[PDB]
């Protein structure tokens, strides 16, 4: 009751996983359930090591709010999507009460907030467009995106599906959404490769990660369009169960980290760029 | 029962203008404010209020905070503490909801409940064009003397900010002698060179540098912060007010208010 099952997911620099006996300096223990084969429910927890901005937030939360935890990595999906009205991902781990809370680059939107409770946002984010070459594109709302085939030839751009970004483009821009799907990227790394090689003209994704990526890009050729503009501004948050007793102390603790300078320190520790 | 809405004068979020002769005034609402008199409120937060009102189907009455303050907690003198400003009105019952550029912090959140942020912004510094300083770390700011004078708004979140850290104490003791009653007055005192630097919300300050082209910001946010709707610790409306704010970020409404008012 003071010991909490917490779920997380890897996405640098917020959560970074390293192979391990004991987890060394500034990392914490996080287990990941790895199956024996693809034709069995059988599996085994592999002991690994977690670090990063959100891991540091977690330590700090644990210190101040006074709980212990067992941290594990999500296996059934990623951040969280509702599929046939059933939540997968970190969101579903909380929703089906496997985890007391979820920590990581977890974007707050309306639909997730219907089924879990979220802390105050502690990282600004939204939706940004990253390019690799010069462009005149305004933002997500540019005609090149909304009505792509108005142009011959059209722009080729995509996201990583099944997260808060795709869920947003699907609600707001139906035509853009069905045009984009053929350019779905399997991950941020993949997209960046496509951008640099020119098989992708633009990559539409979470602003905080995009800003980070551009921050650590060698040659500094990757930028976010429009002065790093952010459509649909929101934040990462700690997802807790609906009606959680923990939300209050977690919130005040977070807001205290802000007054402490503790957040700014985390920010410079992990999010310092070279560009 | 109707909702009592307190707000505060703060362009471009709440414009305050006098009703014309008939008692009548872009969506505009009748609001009463300092003994009280009918007046015309409009702007960003008003548009938001009207969006929440229609969305969640409620009626409201708007008035301006009596002491013209955002709100901090001061010692009564002794022993008791009390909240002034919009914060005090909400806690007392004179308001049911604060709709305003109300900054979220640990101190206020201890007592009230904020919606999710309808506006992400931060703190920056306003100056008159001829002035140049690096930022919040310039020698003239961190090592104050009445030869270079800067202020913030009294009983504001920025006030709380500087009083909170022992390490910010000398800055705070310098600001204490120069702090203004309203941001409007402080912005005015910067144009007249009566004030050298105004430390305040970037959302507000960059809108003024945007139109009063004799003022500029330096530079540069030095602190992130956000605005949310104030409600008391109960509250039935609290969960659905957040969902609405999230919805409006997501579907473009908040982005539109930006472009209509900033
Ligand atoms: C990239 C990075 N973005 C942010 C980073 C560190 N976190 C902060 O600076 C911060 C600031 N303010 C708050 C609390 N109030 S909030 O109104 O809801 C708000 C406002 C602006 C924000 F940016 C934000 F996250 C949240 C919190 C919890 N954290 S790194
Ligand atoms: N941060 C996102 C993941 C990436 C995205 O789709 O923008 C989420 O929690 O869904």
């Amino acid at each position: 009751d003071n010991h909490l099952s917490i779920v997380t997911l890897e996405e640098a620099p917020f959560v970074i996983v390293e192979d391990i006996e004991t987890c060394v300096r500034n990392t914490v223990p996080c287990r990941k359930f790895v199956k024996i084969n693809n034709s069995t429910n059988e599996g085994m927890n592999v002991k690994k090591c977690c670090k990063g901005f959100c891991i540091d937030i977690l330590k700090k939360l644990s210190r101040t709010v006074k709980f212990t935890y067992d941290l594990y990595l999500v296996t059934n999906g990623k951040h969280g999507k509702k599929v046939n009205n059933v939540w997968n991902g970190m969101i579903g781990e909380v929703v089906y009460q496997r985890a007391v809370m979820a920590v990581g680059s977890l974007t707050i939107n309306e639909e997730r907030s219907e089924v879990v409770d979220f802390s105050v946002p502690f990282v600004e984010t939204g939706i940004s467009v990253m390019v690799s070459r010069g462009t005149q594109v305004t933002g997500l709302s540019d005609k090149k995106f909304q009505r792509p085939h108005d142009y011959s030839p059209p722009f080729r751009f995509g996201t990583v599906p099944n997260g808060s970004t795709e869920r947003n483009i699907r609600n707001n821009y139906p035509y853009m959404h069905q045009y984009m799907t053929r350019f779905n990227q399997r991950g941020v790394e993949d997209a960046l490769v496509s951008l640099k090689t020119g098989k992708l003209d633009a990559f539409i994704y979470d602003a905080a990660v995009l800003n980070y990526k551009a921050g650590r890009d060698e040659g500094c050729k990757l930028v976010t369009i429009g002065s790093g503009y952010i459509f649909a501004t929101t934040g990462y948050g700690i997802a807790l169960q609906k009606g959680s007793p923990w939300k209050r102390q977690i919130d005040l603790a977070l807001l205290q980290f802000v007054g402490d300078g503790e957040m700014e320190e985390l920010e410079t520790l992990w999010l310092t760029g070279i560009c | 029962t109707r909702l009592k809405i307190v707000t505060i004068h703060q362009e471009p979020f709440v414009y305050v203008k006098p009703t014309m002769s008939d008692g009548t005034c872009v969506k505009k609402v009748i609001c009463t404010g300092p003994h009280t008199v009918p007046q015309c409120c409009y702007g960003f937060c008003i548009d938001l209020l009207i969006k929440l009102a229609r969305t969640m189907n409620f009626t409201y009455e708007v008035h301006l905070v009596a002491d013209g303050k955002f709100g901090t907690q001061e010692r009564v003198n002794s022993n008791k503490k009390e909240w002034n400003g919009m914060m005090g009105e909400l806690l007392s019952g004179q308001a049911d909801m604060i709709v305003a550029p109300l900054t979220i912090n640990n101190e206020r959140a201890q007592y009230i409940e904020f919606s999710k942020p309808f506006k992400y912004q931060g703190l920056t510094i306003l100056v008159k064009k001829g002035t140049r300083i690096t930022g919040i770390n310039d020698p003239r700011l961190r090592n104050p003397s009445d030869k270079f004078i800067y202020a913030t708004v009294k009983q504001s979140s920025v006030d709380i900010y500087f009083r909170r850290q022992v390490e910010l104490s000398t800055m705070y003791r310098h600001m204490e002698k120069h702090n203004y009653e309203s941001a409007a007055e402080a912005i005015q005192a910067v144009r007249d060179n009566k004030l050298h630097a105004f430390i305040w919300d970037s959302a507000v300050l960059e809108f003024e540098a945007s139109q009063k082209c004799d003022l500029v910001t330096t530079g540069e946010l030095f602190f992130r912060s956000g605005f949310g709707i104030g409600m008391r610790k109960d509250s039935p409306w609290k969960q659905n007010v957040s969902l609405s704010i999230l919805k409006s970020h997501e579907n473009g409404f908040m982005e539109d208010l930006d472009k209509t008012w900033v």
